[PDB]
C-alpha cells in the first residue's frame, strides 16, 4: 500500500532552480527514508542525497554543492531544491522508499526538460487507411502527435482498454520541437461497429486531446 | 566511494539461454549489492538484494551471488520480456550504481502499412505522411520514401522503439513531410521498406484524393 | 555563471534602520564592483550607492546621510544599512554588478514594506464551482489568499507542474491588510481523476499554506 | 546630476510594427546611455548601453542611437514577448534611471466564471464572492456585483495583471465581499461583465447552498 508520487516543473531555465516534491503514501516519513534518484538523459542512474527518518540528510558530494533536501511530516513530502542547474541536469528524476541500504518499492516516476525555451502544446492529426486495408481482420490505425516540447506526451488508445496492439514509438526533434506518433492494431470487426480513438496527454501543457479516427473518404 | 563497474555493457542471448551478468567495485562492497532492471521508460525494479537475495516479486530465474568487489546476477532461463537494463548498486562503502548493461535476445520477420496527412494535419499548410513498420526481427532494416517515380530522400525522420517484453521484434514508424502544396503537386504516394526477411522489397502506396 | 542575492528583512519599523545583504556568485568582489540599486513602490529606480572593487564607496548625495555600504570579501558579500527610514524607503532593494559605468548583469529582486506595523498570516480559502462547470474540457479553479501583510505571497498550483493556465491578479489593500486570488485552468479529466492544488507562501511569516481544492457539494 | 525623461510613458504597436523609445537628459549624456528592460517580477535586463550596442544576450530587433540629451532604443519587430517596462541609464555625470515607458500589444476576446465563499472562508462571518475574467482584450472590461435583482455595487475591488508574455490578453479579478450573514441572507449570486466582444453582456450566477 505504499506511493511515491512526484510533482515539479517540466521546464525549468538554466541557471535557475529546480524543486521536485515527493509526497509518499502508505507509510511514515519518520519511520522510513526517501531519497532523490536521476536518470540525466543519456547516462545511468545516480543517487543524489537521502532524507533519513530521523531529519538527517546526506548529499551526493558532487551533487552535493548545490542540491539540498528536507521534508514536511505533516503533509508528509519530502522535498528537492537544486539551485544552478545546467543542461546537464536534464532527465527523469525520482524519489525512493529505502530499507536496511537500497530502496524496495517507490519510483512511480517523473521527467524534466532544463533549457532556456518555453512549452508548446502537442497537436494531435489521425492516422487512418486510404481505402486500402478492408476485410483482412485486423487493421492497423494511428496518431501521429505533433510539435509539442519541453517533453513527454503519453498516448493511450481506447481510454486504454486496447493495449495489445499498442506502438507509440519514441519521438524525434525538429526545429526545436519534438513530435512522435503512435499507432494500434486491431480486428476489422472491431474498426467498424465499435470506435477506436488514442487519447493524447502533455501535463507540462496542460493538454488533454482526444483524436476519434474514423475511416478515410475518397 | 566505491565505482561499480558492469563488464559487458550489452549482452544478447536467446530464450532458454542461461545468462550472466557482472559488476566489480573498486573496494570490497561486503555483500552490499543489489541489483536493479530498466525497461525503458519505468522507473527501475530491485530484482535482488544485499548480495544474493531476490525481492519479494521478482521470479526465481534471478539469482545474486559474490564476495566484496566481485558480483554477479545470472539469468538462468533468459524469457522474451527480460530484455531490459540492468544496474547493479553498491551501499556498502556509498550509494553507486553501474553503467548497467544492456541485454538483448535474438529470433527474426517484418510487417508495414502507410498513412497520407489528415484532412486536418493538410488544412494547415502542411501535409505529413508516414510509413509504420512494425514487430520486424533483425533490427536492421532500411527504408526508401519515393513519390511518382520521384523519391524525396529527405524532410522524413524515423524512430525504432525498443526490443518486445513479449515477441522480441522491433518497430520502425517513419514519416516524411512536406509543404501543403506539393503534397497538392502528386497523387501517387509511396514507401518501399526492404529487410532481409524478402530480398524483393516490400511497399505500400497511396493516391492523393484516395482513402 | 554570475549570481547576486540578496537577503533582508520583510518588515522595518519606522525609525529603525534597514539592513540588506547582496551575497555575490560567479566572481570577485575585488575585481568588480557591486551597488544597491532601489524601486520606491510609486517611483521609478533610484541608484543608491556603489561600492567599488578597492573598497572605495560612493553615495546618492541625497541617500548619503542615512545609507552606509560595506563589503566582506571573505564571504562574498555587499552590505546596505540605511538608518532612519521613511514610509517613502517602501519597495523591492537590488543590489548590482557594475563594467564601465553601468550593470550587466545582477538584479535578483528583494521588497520592503516598512510600516510601524507587524506581520500577518496569510488565510487561504480555496475556489470552485457551484456544481455549474462540468464536461467541458477546460475546468478553472483557484485560491483566495487572504489577509497578510506585508507583501509578497507567492502561489504555485500543484507544486508548480501545472503551470500553462495558472493566473495569479495583483493583491489590493483592505483595512491594512493585503488579500490577492490566484487561479488555474485545467482540463476536466485532470480536475477529477488526479488532484489540483494550489500552494501558498508568505516568506515573512514563515507561512506555507496548501489548500487543496475538491469540488463544492451541495 | 542628470534627470533622464522618457517622454511617452506608455506606448503600444503590434507583432511586426517597429517601435522607437525615447529618453532625455538635461545634460549632455555624451552618449553613455543604457536602456534595461523590465519584466513584472523579473530583474532588469540590460538590453543595450554605451548608447547603441547590444549586450551579449538580447537580441537584434535592439538598438540604440543618441548624441549627448538625446538617446533612443528602437524595437525593429515588435515581438509578442517584448512587454516590458523600458526604462534609460544615464551615468555619463551621476547614475540615473528614467521614469520608464511601458509598452503593450494588440489581438481581442475575453472568458468568466464566478466563485462562491468556502465552506471555511464562510465559517468565519466572511463569505466571499468572486467574478473571475480570463485572458480578455482589449484591456476594458466593466463588471457588475448584482444580488438577487438587488446590484450591491461596493465592498468590492480587483486587479488586472500584466499583458501575457504569450496570448497577448489581461485578465481580471474582481471580489465582491460580505458578512457571513446577509450573504447567508441570500440565494441568488451573480456577476454581469460586460467587453465589447459582446454587446449583449455576459454573467455567470449562483444559489446559496448550490455547488
Amino acid at each position: 500500500q505504499v506511493q511515491l508520487l512526484e510533482s515539479g516543473p517540466g521546464l525549468v531555465r538554466p541557471s535557475e532552480t529546480l524543486s521536485l516534491t515527493c509526497t509518499v503514501s502508505g507509510f511514515s516519513l519518520t519511520s522510513f527514508s526517501v531519497s532523490w534518484v536521476r536518470h540525466p538523459s543519456g547516462k545511468g542512474p545516480e543517487w543524489m542525497g537521502r532524507m533519513w527518518y530521523d531529519g538527517y540528510t546526506a548529499y551526493n558530494s558532487a551533487l552535493k554543492s548545490r542540491l539540498s533536501i528536507s521534508r514536511d511530516t505533516s503533509k508528509n513530502q519530502v522535498f528537492l531544491k537544486m539551485n544552478s542547474l545546467q543542461t546537464d541536469d536534464t532527465g527523469t528524476y525520482y524519489c525512493t522508499r529505502d530499507l536496511y541500504g537500497g530502496y524496495p518499492l517507490g519510483f512511480w516516476y517523473f521527467d524534466f526538460w532544463g533549457p532556456g525555451t518555453m512549452v508548446t502544446v502537442s497537436s494531435v492529426f489521425p492516422l487512418a487507411p486510404g481505402s486500402a486495408a478492408q476485410t483482412n481482420s485486423m487493421v492497423t490505425l494511428g496518431c501521429l502527435v505533433k510539435g509539442y516540447f519541453p517533453e513527454p506526451v503519453t498516448v493511450t488508445w481506447n481510454s486504454g482498454a486496447l493495449s495489445s496492439g499498442v506502438h507509440t514509438f519514441p519521438a524525434v526533434l525538429q526545429s526545436g520541437l519534438y513530435t512522435l506518433t503512435s499507432s494500434v492494431t486491431v480486428p476489422s470487426s472491431t474498426w467498424s461497429s465499435q470506435a477506436v480513438t488514442c487519447n493524447v496527454a502533455h501535463p507540462a501543457s496542460s493538454t488533454k486531446v482526444d483524436k476519434k479516427i474514423v475511416p478515410r473518404d475518397c | 566511494d566505491i565505482k561499480l563497474t558492469q563488464s559487458p555493457s550489452l549482452l544478447s542471448a536467446s530464450v532458454g539461454d542461461r545468462v550472466t551478468l557482472s559488476c566489480k567495485g573498486s573496494q570490497n562492497i561486503n555483500n552490499y549489492l543489489a541489483w536493479y532492471q530498466q525497461k525503458l521508460g519505468e522507473a527501475p525494479k530491485l530484482l535482488i538484494y544485499n548480495t544474493n537475495s531476490l525481492q519479494t516479486g521478482i521470479p526465481s530465474r534471478f539469482s545474486g551471488s559474490g564476495s566484496g568487489t566481485d558480483y554477479t546476477l545470472t539469468i538462468s532461463s533468459l524469457q522474451p520480456e527480460d530484455v531490459a537494463t540492468y544496474f547493479c548498486y553498491q551501499y556498502n562503502n556509498g550509494y553507486t550504481f553501474g553503467a548497467g548493461t544492456k541485454l538483448e535476445l535474438k529470433r527474426t520477420a517484418p510487417t508495414v502499412s502507410i498513412f497520407p496527412p489528415s484532412t486536418e494535419q493538410l488544412a494547415t499548410g502542411g501535409a505529413s505522411v508516414v510509413c509504420l513498420m512494425n514487430n520486424f526481427y533483425p533490427r536492421d532494416i532500411s527504408v526508401k520514401w519515393k513519390i511518382d517515380g520521384t523519391e524525396r530522400r529527405d524532410g522524413v525522420l524515423d524512430s525504432v522503439t525498443d526490443q518486445d517484453s513479449k515477441d522480441s521484434t522491433y518497430s520502425m514508424s517513419s514519416t516524411l513531410s512536406l509543404t501543403k502544396a506539393d503534397y497538392e503537386s502528386h497523387n501517387l504516394y509511396t514507401c518501399e521498406v526492404v529487410h532481409k526477411t524478402s530480398s524483393s522489397p516490400v511497399v505500400k502506396s497511396f493516391n492523393r484524393n484516395e482513402c
